[PDB]
């Protein structure tokens, strides 16, 4: 039963990832005047299976100068802990309920970073360490307000299990309180899976970037990660701060708002995406260091101080 | 430093460019762009070919601003030739060349932006750009490489319906410019990705020989359609769109006025165009019409002597420079007495501007140098010619 | 006789000035509403 | 059906609609006719409906549109790109200037012709050869790919 | 006459108002919001683009598309070998050998355009004085091999023969205009 | 143990499509066709030659504003300890202390690349 | 027959309409780059897909290749190929006996049934390639059964030049690259330590050239030349030799031949390409035959190439990042064995 | 037959003379054309002088380099004709300034006193191979890294001497001598009478 779910969460999850790829060639397509992909399939649902089987058949590529560790280690890694941060996500239950769940993600997100560190160093093309190392510092640095972030909507949940925080939004959601950190959630959201308005780390135009000497397999599974991702992160900022109505006798609004709530917020990064130009490097971390963390900073003490001098402080538990 | 080719099948050169840089970490110290994968020998095979058999070529040169390069030949021919256009044909060739600097400008800016990373207005703007390929193919045939505006007038009349459909087009278009006017001028994003970028002092600019928007976008007040105004640019009235510091946002607001001030050539040109002929009726220069070459033994012997052997213009040399979206595009034509060239010196507006990457470029990121191109509007035929 | 010639009287006028519309809430009501919900939320 | 060949016929032809369905091409553009696909790309006449989304990196690329002019400055690196491709790959020739030398044909310093340089699956004629002219070439490139039976091939083997 | 772009007229001095409304246009990202409504506003209008192989995009009579040899309604070939078909080619395709036919008549013993050669300038649909050679609507004729390109007169007869409903129909609209 | 599970399962699920990639397809290689990448030209340079990082004091700092971060981290258990006061004297001390390590990284040339 | 005008490179004529109908081979790619250099017409019979024979169609000039849709077992399909050709090369070969065809087929059965037709269709030459020191008698199937045809093919076309190259050197070659690639194995097992099996290996071009030449020469007539080499190597110094370039590690370890046919058995099994085969081993150790027979190349026309010459190019793709630059100045020769 | 003003032919030949004037020790010839065009012709040595004059005099600023180009007239001793065309955004006038250079005869270059010629300069040296001292960086820019010969010269055949195509032989793109599969047909087309006395 146990692997019933486990299957019940990977499987879905996976598949739905193939599709936010058709969605994100859909809905760029209509904002862009152009049908988008229709003619494969019906309505191109079949779309994403197509070039999911063309690219594992087409020749993986090893370089002539490439490890073939840190070349392989690479995808698997971004695909096993994004897969991975889906085990705790309290959608209605979670699957396993971590006591110090928000530290795990934390945790999970933060070792991504090296598979893109591992890549670059492994394609020893310029090109690529022009892409990781750049690509690791964004990603480093967006973790540093990433995290404080968190740590003010923590203190204001009483602990760091995610289940807590359906108890915690059971009258408003935590955009009304911390608004102004959503916003500073969401930005850095979508610089942590180097989404558009941040997607320096593979720029095309700068450095066509990490993935240029890799192709078919290879290519893909971080690719589907980075997709798994864009939910999984969006799908965090559905219950700590857009708290989907839970009830106890029927636990699968909360799961249907939840569905509603994510696919909205997922349509929002892929909105954003056709519709900015992207960041300079340097306009990427003067916004994180100059812009943003001299506010999380603060706001974090304003969250110390709102629960006591407000008789506030949350309980444990 | 680093050296690093950002060259040839980036998706930032235009796929024909090679930029090797210095790249000193992520700054980029010195650029040295190496040009010449795309030179074709354009001016060496004119000499082979007589003046009609060689506009084509002039069609390829900045392949994005066709008609308005098939104007330069056409006024440097003519001029050796002492002939000028019949009065309709001037008016479709300012139809036809403002056409093309809209057509030219979409170009431009939306391709930038596809460089630095939005999407989205490059395919709103390309949609409104085959509507206008339209209009050439309604009046030449070809979507582009018409070849419609001939070195004496201009090749055949409009159709009966393309004055009404151009109106269309035009009444419907500021809206799309306005779009991405809202999409891409005030983003925080690209202000801070396009202002303060490239800046070129105007005394700079004109002793680099920019010679364009990169001329206007630093403050010179120079547009080559009013100061020596060719064909009726005499007659249309327009305000050049000069520019005040000239970051490269400074010359992109410059190119989206240009296309709002073409709209306005456009409107007069549509509003007053004149009944007449279309070509001059010289047949030595222009060739007979098809029902006079097979009544009429003087409109044979002139047809097949047209287009076997040539016009013989006279011996002289002129260059003729007309603005061309880019900046001035000039043809040096040097002409012995016989019906094909001696030399044809294309003047690119964009060799001059390529030029000024390294000086433009100075203390800038390798994510700049992207931008530092996207402003130069350079396309590498009229570079490579 | 016929050629393609601008309609009797000329065509109509064609706008080419930028029409980017000025429409927003102005910027202290726009504070407030954020600094309500905050104000709110904290009670 | 019941039979080892009627299965390894199935297969290939699951095989050849995937590569059929998904063809990224390559992001590299010489001269004009990269215009010409610019509008294929384009709203009026889009590829990614069919499938093709364009991608730069050569190494995740099936199909190389050469279009425009392949001087012989640029043939050496042409064929690096091509060389450096995934192993199923495919050429589309765009352009009298690539498909044969066109305008440019007796130029020193023009290839007369990919084909020197590059085999080329598909030649798509026309000085800018028209948009839905490209895409009834990449439409034939499909065609092409679904007769191919690699699998039927190594059965009979 | 000349227009400033980017030049601001003057000096407006900060009010708080002023002010408010710029700092919550940095820190609420309000221009950034407007854009986001341009491409959401378009994701409700209709598509431009056409089913291809179902819907074609418009071409109107002048389009050059492919090359064609046409005939004469009885059935004789209009080509006449004057050869300033040849003569007038900018990139050289055209290549024509003629001699006098049995019957007496002037005719091309070999007509090839080498349409990778061509660019398809559309003079010798011009040039032609018999009409004979025509630039046909029919722009997909992309082939596998490089020699199928190449074009003999065989070719382009029976590329004259299977267009000449749509050539007489198109030369019929546009030759007033020539 | 329940999450061992999961976890194998998700490195099995990612080593099968990686070793699927490798083999499942054909594979022919010219050099040229392995050789490094930087546009089509030979690469003129080892591709892992030093590259400068002109973020030389952003890097440091992350990492102590890292630190600060964690000790930031216990605050949630923290909050609820009988103190209250020093609580908040303690962290709003360190998040300040830090912020100044900030404010000297701007003022310096840290922070401006 | 066609005069030969032109001056020399593509776009030329010399008047050599060829059949080669196994031209998608490792040899054969060679033997149409020549032939399509020097201007000849070249007919490629293939049965692969298109796809895989895109690599011979920038060779030759437009209209100067022909490719024909051609099936072993069908005998109208040789039929149709020779219709038009004055010259028919035969480079059918395999190593691993594949289900549905025999050492017998690939080398002796099928390379009749082609020169058979070649005569019915009147080709003035036909050149059939078998392995070097093939007797009848020889241990590997393969050299034997290659005999028998060499044979054969004789009285279906008398006077048919019989070239019988040794095992060939060149990028893309097994001889050189299987050794090299005997780095996935941590030890490289070389029966009797890689010791008395002299062997001498032949640059491709030196072989193609040579053939090509054939082509065009009224002197090889009944000819059975053997392309050599122009120097001789007992097995261990090639070994190391080899993984002297690729710079890996060489571990020269004997191993019972008795016991190695048997590993040659296991990869033979492969249902895809056999790595190697029970046929390859013995060859492998089959000794390299003297140098006393109609003289092949220098006879022909081209001078031999010594192998550490070009061995730089076939065994780079082997090395790593960290010896890529290094070059064949920096590395030690092997030494030849006149043994 | 076009419209022409006699006042800029009168201007400009005014001009011609002030500058002549003031530059006697270089200028050989100055004649405006039927077209209203101004070609001061200056001696090879006059190419910095004649220059600078006209880049910084109030009465003749002569800002920016239009072109800097070469025709080749084989006859000609000196077979080069470099001609400078300038641009006076201050009289809205343009001067052509045109000098003589022999093959191995090298002009100066004015990369100092317009920047515009640096890469002008290049392309004539590529193209004609006339030579420009005191460049910063003469080095060809057109054609391929490799090329033999300077290809617009009048003696340089159109199709050259070599083309490129891959060999598998050598796995690499390999130089052959050009043979071409249809010869540019080389139309005659002067006709045996002229046509005015010019
Ligand atoms: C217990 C400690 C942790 C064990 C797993 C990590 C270390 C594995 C042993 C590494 C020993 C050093 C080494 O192998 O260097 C050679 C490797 C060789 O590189 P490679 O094997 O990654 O790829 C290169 C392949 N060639 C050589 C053909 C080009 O160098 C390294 O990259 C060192 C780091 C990776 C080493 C292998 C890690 C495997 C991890 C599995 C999980
Ligand atoms: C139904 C779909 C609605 C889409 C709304 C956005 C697209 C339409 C925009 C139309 C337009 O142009 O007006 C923009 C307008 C245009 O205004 P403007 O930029 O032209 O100037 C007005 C503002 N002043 C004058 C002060 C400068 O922008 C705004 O009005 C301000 C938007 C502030 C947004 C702040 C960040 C987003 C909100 C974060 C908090 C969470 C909110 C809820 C999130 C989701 C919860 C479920
Ligand atoms: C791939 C590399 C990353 C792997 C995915 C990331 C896994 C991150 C695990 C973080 C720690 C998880 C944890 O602490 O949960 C402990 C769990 C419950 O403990 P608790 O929360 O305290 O609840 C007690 C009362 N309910 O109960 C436990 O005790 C779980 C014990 C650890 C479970 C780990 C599962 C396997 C992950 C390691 C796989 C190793 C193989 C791959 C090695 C990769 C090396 C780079
Ligand atoms: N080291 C060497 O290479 C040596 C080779 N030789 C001889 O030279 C010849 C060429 O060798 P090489 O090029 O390496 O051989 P390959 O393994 O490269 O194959 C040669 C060609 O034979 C074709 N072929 C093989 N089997 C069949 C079949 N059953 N029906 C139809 N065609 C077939 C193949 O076509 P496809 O792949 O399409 O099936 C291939 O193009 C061989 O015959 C060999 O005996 C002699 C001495 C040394
Ligand atoms: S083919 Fe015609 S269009 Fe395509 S590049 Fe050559 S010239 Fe420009
Ligand atoms: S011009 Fe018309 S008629 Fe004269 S040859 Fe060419 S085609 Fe035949």
């Amino acid at each position: 039963m146990f692997f019933i779910n486990i299957l019940t969460l990977l499987v879905p999850i996976l598949i739905a990832m193939a599709f936010l790829t058709l969605v994100e060639r859909k809905i760029l397509g209509y904002m862009q005047l152009r049908k988008g992909p229709n003619i494969v399939g019906p309505y191109g649902i079949l779309q994403p299976f197509a070039d999911a089987m063309k690219l594992f058949m087409k020749e993986p590529m090893r370089p002539l100068t490439t490890s073939m560790s840190l070349f392989i280690i690479a995808p698997t890694l971004s695909l096993t802990l994004a897969l991975s941060l889906w085990v705790p996500l309290p959608m209605p239950h979670p699957l396993i309920n971590l006591n110090l769940g928000i530290l795990f993600i934390l945790a999970t997100s933060s070792l991504s970073v090296y598979s893109i560190l591992w890549s670059g160093w492994a394609s020893n093309s310029k090109y690529s360490l022009f892409g990781a190392l750049r690509a690791v510092a964004q990603t480093i640095s967006y973790e540093v307000t990433m995290a404080i972030i968190l740590l003010s909507v923590l203190l204001m949940n009483g602990s760091y299990s995610l289940q807590t925080l359906i108890t915690t939004q059971e009258h408003m959601w935590l955009l009304l309180p911390a608004w102004p950190m959503a916003m500073m959630w969401f930005i850095s959201t979508l610089a942590e899976t180097n989404r558009a308005p941040f997607d320096l780390t593979e720029g095309e135009s700068e450095l066509v970037g990490f993935n240029v000497e890799y192709a078919a397999g290879p290519f893909a599974l971080f690719f589907m990660a980075e997709y798994t991702n864009i939910i999984l992160m969006n799908a965090l900022t559905t219950i700590i701060f857009l708290g989907p109505l839970y009830y106890i006798n029927l636990p699968e609004l909360y799961s249907t708002n939840f569905m509603m709530e994510a696919l909205l917020l997922s349509s929002t990064f892929l909105w954003i995406r056709a519709s900015y130009p992207r960041f300079r490097y340097d306009q990427l971390m003067h916004l994180l260091w100059k812009n943003f963390l001299p506010l999380t900073l603060a706001l974090c003490m304003w969250h110390i101080s709102l629960p006591i001098f407000t008789a506030g402080v949350p309980p444990y538990m | 430093n680093m050296t690093l080719n950002f060259g040839p099948q980036h998706p930032a050169a235009h796929g024909v460019l090679r930029l090797v840089l210095e790249l000193s970490g992520e700054m980029v110290r010195k650029c040295d762009p190496h040009i010449g994968l795309l030179h074709r020998g354009t001016e060496k095979l004119i000499e082979y070919k007589t003046y009609l058999q060689a506009l084509p070529y002039f069609d390829r040169l900045d392949y994005v601003s066709m008609m308005c390069n098939e104007q330069a030949y056409s006024i440097a021919v003519e001029k050796l030739l002492n002939i000028q256009p019949p009065p309709r044909a001037q008016w479709i060739r300012v139809l036809f060349g403002e056409i093309t600097r809209i057509l030219n400008h979409i170009m431009a800016v939306t391709t930038h932006a596809l460089d630095i990373g939005a999407m989205t207005p490059f395919f709103w703007m390309f949609e409104e750009r085959e509507k206008m390929f339209e209009f050439y193919e309604r009046v030449s045939g070809a979507r582009m490489h018409a070849a419609y505006i001939r070195p004496g007038g201009v090749h055949q009349d409009l159709p009966l319906g393309l004055l009404d459909d151009i109106y269309e087009f035009s009444k419907n278009f500021s809206l799309r410019i306005d779009e991405v006017e809202e999409m891409l001028t005030n983003n925080r994003i690209w202000r801070n990705r396009t202002v303060d970028i490239g800046v070129v002092t105007a005394e700079d600019a004109l002793n680099y020989g920019f010679s364009g928007v990169m001329l206007r976008g630093s403050g010179i007040q120079w547009d080559l359609r009013k100061t020596q105004p060719y064909d009726v640019y005499d007659q249309v009235e327009f305000d050049v769109p000069i520019g005040s510091r000239g970051d490269c946002y400074d010359r992109y607001l410059c190119r989206v006025e240009e296309m709002r001030q073409s709209l306005r050539i456009i409107e007069q040109c549509l509003n007053k165009m004149p009944p007449g002929e279309i070509k001059v009726d010289d047949a030595k220069v222009s060739p007979p019409k098809r029902a006079e070459m097979k009544t009429s033994m003087e409109s044979l012997i002139h047809h097949f002597k047209l287009y076997t052997e040539g016009y013989q213009v006279p011996p002289g040399a002129t260059y003729t420079a007309i603005e061309a979206p880019k900046g001035e595009f000039g043809v040096y034509l040097v002409s012995d007495g016989s019906s094909r060239p001696y030399r044809c010196k294309i003047k690119a507006p964009g060799f001059a501007h390529l030029a000024g990457l390294d000086k433009m470029s100075k203390g800038h990121m390798l994510a700049d140098v992207v931008a530092i191109i996207g402003t130069q509007d350079i396309v590498f035929g009229e570079i490579d010619r | 006789v016929k050629q393609d010639m601008p309609p009797p009287g000329g065509y109509g006028p064609i706008d080419y000035k930028r029409n980017l519309p000025r429409r927003g809430l102005s910027g202290y009501s726009m504070f407030a509403v954020g600094i309500g919900a905050l104000i709110f939320g904290y009670w | 059906r019941s039979r080892a060949e009627y299965v390894v016929t199935k297969l290939d032809d699951l095989i050849n609609w995937a590569r059929r369905s998904s063809l990224w091409p390559m992001t590299f553009g010489l001269a004009c006719c990269a215009v010409e696909m610019m509008h294929m790309a384009a709203p009026r006449y889009d590829m990614d409906r069919f499938g093709v989304v364009f991608r730069a990196s050569p190494r995740q690329a099936d199909v190389m549109i050469v279009a425009g002019t392949l001087t012989n400055k640029m043939a050496p690196a042409l064929r690096k790109v091509y060389d450096q491709m995934p192993e199923p790959r495919y050429v589309v020739s765009m352009g009298s200037c690539a498909n044969g030398g066109g305008y440019y044909h007796y130029s020193y310093s023009v290839v007369r012709g990919c084909d020197r340089i590059v085999p080329v699956d598909i030649y798509v004629p026309g000085c800018p050869p028209t948009a839905e002219a490209l895409l009834y070439g990449i439409l034939q490139l499909q065609r092409k790919i679904k007769r191919e039976q690699k699998l039927k091939i190594w059965y009979r083997r | 006459t000349y227009k400033y772009v980017n030049k601001k007229e003057q000096e407006s001095e900060v009010d708080m108002k002023s002010a408010t409304d710029n700092a919550a246009r940095i820190l609420m990202w309000t221009e950034l919001i407007r854009g986001l409504g341009m491409t959401l506003s378009y994701l409700f209008r209709e598509p431009a683009t056409i089913n291809y192989p179902f819907e074609k995009g418009p071409l109107s009579p002048r389009f050059r598309g492919e090359h064609a040899l046409r005939r004469y309604p009885s059935g004789e070939e209009r080509c006449i070998a004057c050869k300033l078909c040849e003569a007038i080619c900018p990139a050289q395709a055209i290549t024509i050998e003629a001699e006098p036919r049995a019957d007496g008549s002037r005719r091309t013993t070999r007509y090839d355009i080498d349409m990778t050669k061509c660019i398809y300038c559309g003079f010798c649909q011009e040039a032609c004085p018999v009409d004979a050679i025509v630039e046909g609507p029919n722009f997909e004729f992309s082939t596998e091999t490089h020699e199928e390109l190449l074009y003999n007169k065989e070719k382009l007869l029976n590329n004259g023969d299977k267009w000449e409903a749509e050539i007489a129909a198109n030369i019929q609209a546009d030759y007033l205009y020539r | 143990m329940n999450l061992y599970t999961v976890i194998f399962i998700n490195i099995l699920l990612s080593l099968t499509l990686i070793l699927v990639a490798f083999w499942l397809p054909q594979m022919n290689l010219y050099s040229e066709k392995a050789n490094p990448y930087e546009c089509g030209f030979d690469p003129t340079s080892s591709a892992r030659l030093p590259f400068s990082m002109k973020f030389f004091l952003v890097a440091i700092t992350f990492l102590l504003f890292d630190l600060e971060i964690a000790l930031l981290l216990p605050l949630p258990w923290a909050i609820q300890t009988i103190k209250t006061s020093t609580m908040m004297i303690m962290a709003f001390i360190l998040v300040t202390i830090l912020s100044l390590g900030l404010a000297y990284e701007w003022t310096q040339k840290g922070l401006e690349w | 027959a066609v005069i030969p005008h032109g001056k020399g490179g593509r776009s030329s004529v010399s008047g050599v309409v060829a059949t080669v109908f196994g031209a998608t081979g490792f040899l054969g790619r060679y033997v149409v780059n020549h032939l399509g250099r020097m201007g000849s017409q070249v007919i490629i019979p293939y049965r692969c897909d298109v796809y895989d024979i895109m690599h011979l169609r920038l060779m030759g000039d437009l209209g100067q290749l022909t490719f024909l849709e051609w099936d072993a077992r069908d005998k109208d399909s040789i039929r149709k190929a020779v219709q038009h050709s004055n010259v028919v090369i035969n480079l059918i070969g395999r190593e691993w006996e594949t289900r549905n065809f025999d050492f017998e087929d690939v080398f002796v059965n099928i390379p009749r049934a082609i020169a058979q037709a070649s005569k019915e269709a009147g080709v003035e030459r036909f050149i059939h390639v078998s392995h070097l020191n093939a007797s009848m008698k020889s241990s590997s199937k393969s050299l034997r059964s290659k005999a028998v045809g060499e044979k054969e093919v004789r009285s279906v076309f008398p006077e048919a030049i019989i070239i019988r190259p040794s095992d060939i050197f060149g990028r893309e070659d097994r001889f050189l690259n299987h050794f090299a690639n005997y780095r996935w194995f941590l030890a490289v097992p070389l029966v009797s330590l890689g010791f008395k099996t002299v062997k001498q290996p032949v640059y491709v071009a030196d072989v193609s050239k040579g053939i090509v030449n054939a082509t065009k020469d009224p002197d090889a007539v009944g000819k059975t030349f053997a392309f050599t080499g122009p120097n001789r190597y007992l097995l261990f110094h090639l070994v190391k030799y080899i993984f002297g370039m690729t710079h890996r590690t060489f571990i020269p370890y004997p191993l019972p031949l008795f016991v190695y046919s048997w590993i040659g058995k296991l990869f033979g099994l492969s249902p895809f390409e056999p790595w190697t085969t029970k046929d390859k081993v013995e060859r492998i150790h089959i000794s390299d035959v003297m140098p006393t027979d109609l003289p092949g190349l220098e006879d022909l026309g081209v001078q031999p190439t010594p192998l550490e010459l070009k061995s730089i190019e076939v065994l780079r793709r082997h090395r790593t990042y960290r010896w890529l630059s290094s070059e064949i100045e920096e590395t030690k020769p092997a030494k030849t064995v006149n043994y | 037959v076009r419209p022409r003003s006699d006042v800029t032919h009168k201007q400009l030949s005014a001009f011609g003379e002030y500058v002549a004037e003031i530059l006697p020790k270089y200028v050989q010839q100055v004649q405006v054309s039927c077209l209203d065009e101004l070609e001061i012709c200056i001696h090879p040595d006059g190419v910095i002088p004649t220059l600078t004059f006209l880049r910084d005099h109030t009465n003749a600023q002569f800002k920016s380099l239009a072109d800097l180009t070469a025709v080749d007239v084989p006859t000609r001793q000196n077979r080069f004709e470099i001609v400078y065309n300038l641009l006076s955004l201050r009289f809205n006038s343009r001067i052509r300034v045109k000098t003589y250079a022999d093959e191995l005869t090298p002009i100066d270059s004015i990369v100092s006193v317009h920047i515009a010629a640096n890469w002008y300069e290049r392309e004539v040296w590529d193209m004609f191979g006339v030579f420009f001292f005191n460049h910063p960086d003469l080095r060809r820019i057109l054609t391929d890294y490799g090329f033999e010969g300077h290809p617009f010269r009048k003696d340089f055949p159109l199709t050259g001497y070599v083309e490129l195509r891959y060999d598998d032989e050598v796995k690499r793109v390999v130089a052959e001598p050009v043979e071409l599969a249809q010869e540019f047909r080389k139309f005659d087309l002067n006709s045996p009478w002229e046509a005015f006395p010019a």
